[PDB]
């Protein structure tokens, strides 16, 4: 059916790596399917679209604004007007895509979820698309962002405390990114480091929980729980 | 920093 | 002025990995240069812009190309159809990226240059994409493709051999792709290997007796020719 369609082109496209495309079709399933539930794969397609296409444009973000504070600690200001109309270019595609991937987020999928397994993954992407756009606003929508993206996170965290094992891989990707948004976004390194360090041991402390389909998921993220607080942990150093 | 997959 | 802010932004939307907006970028500075030669900076500029955008839908090509064949042998005809579909989406994509190209070369590039260092350079790059094109055409639409290809790389051939060293990386390059499009594309492999040998033998008589600052682009490429010969025999 038209769902099934949308849902293999989807995975064509991701084949050939064109995830504009990719969100295209999965926009097409998430919209085919209304009042159902995505199903985990369809949720899984969404999501790596997605963070495809606004992972290339927060590169590119990246990289313009470290040039562009060179080039502004440089005395070519004509170089840095330049640097900063694309870097506008680039945030308004930013803004969209995050736009997008909200308004599917917060009109289906979270209304829709009432699986608490889906509910604490659909919050914990609402909290990441606010935090990607906190990466880059300013002033009160900056502001703004951030403070939906913590609401989303602690939603999401209440539901993945009450209902989700430790070692739960969507759970414990709501620590990491929590963890990250107090580091990056809230500039509380004190707070980031307790968080992943609560979210690893409370997963070792139960590691028995954990399911064999489960533990790919899982320990990728829980090293990377590690790798965060041995920068962290540096950083309170450096 | 690094975030999920 | 125009064609330095240009030269600029085609940096930036290098850093920023933003191809299509870099192709944009020096279609608009190549356009903004009516006679006058690219720069050796400003042609690679041009030459990484468009070998990015078309590597890109190349990849895509091949793999959903794959996915298509395994379907089919999967008995799979829904499926198929769909990948032919796609696959047809993406060829559009590819032919209008070499018909940019090629007609940029073709009205300004290639009637302006002006020493065999970039003749060679721009005939070079009509083999190329002539030969992009006849990667995924078929019937005479590759036949034509095919003959345009070895057109343009016999044309670039004769000026290099007789203008270029046999060192010098961008007659190391052509000799590169020639070679390489008489084994994928012709399937003439005793020709591509005859093709790389010639030019790698051509090469070494003159890697020690000449050669500075030159020499880890040349080596490099020479490599790259040990590498396939090494593979086809
Ligand atoms: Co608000």
């Amino acid at each position: 059916s038209g769902r099934e369609e949308f849902v293999y082109m989807a995975k064509l496209a991701e084949q050939a790596e064109r995830y504009e495309e990719m969100v295209e079709f999965m926009e097409k399933v998430s919209a085919a399917v209304d009042g159902d539930e995505l199903t985990v794969e369809e949720r899984n397609l969404l999501s790596v679209a997605y963070k495809n296409v606004i992972g290339a444009r927060r590169a590119s973000w990246r990289i313009i604004s470290s040039i562009e504070q060179k080039e502004e600690s440089r005395g070519n200001d004509d170089h840095v007007t330049a640097i900063r109309e694309y870097r506008s270019k680039i945030e308004t595609e930013l803004s969209g895509i995050c736009d997008g991937i909200l308004k599917l987020l917060d009109s289906r999928l979270i209304p829709a979820a009432a699986s608490g397994d889906s509910k604490v993954f659909y919050l914990k992407m609402k909290g990441d698309y606010h935090r990607y756009l906190a990466e880059f606003k300013t002033g009160q929508e900056r502001k703004d962002a951030a403070e939906h993206t913590l609401a989303a996170y602690k939603s999401a965290q209440d539901i993945a405390n009450a209902e989700l094992a430790p070692t739960h891989p969507i759970r414990l990707g709501l620590a990491l990114n929590f963890s990250v948004f107090y580091y990056e976004i809230l500039n509380s390194p004190d707070r980031a480091c307790n968080l992943a360090k609560q979210a690893f041991d409370e997963a070792i402390a139960e590691l028995d929980t954990l399911g064999e389909e489960s533990y790919k998921d899982s320990t990728l993220i829980m090293q990377l729980l590690r790798d965060n607080l041995t920068l962290w942990t540096s950083d309170m150093q450096d | 920093s690094n975030s999920a997959p």
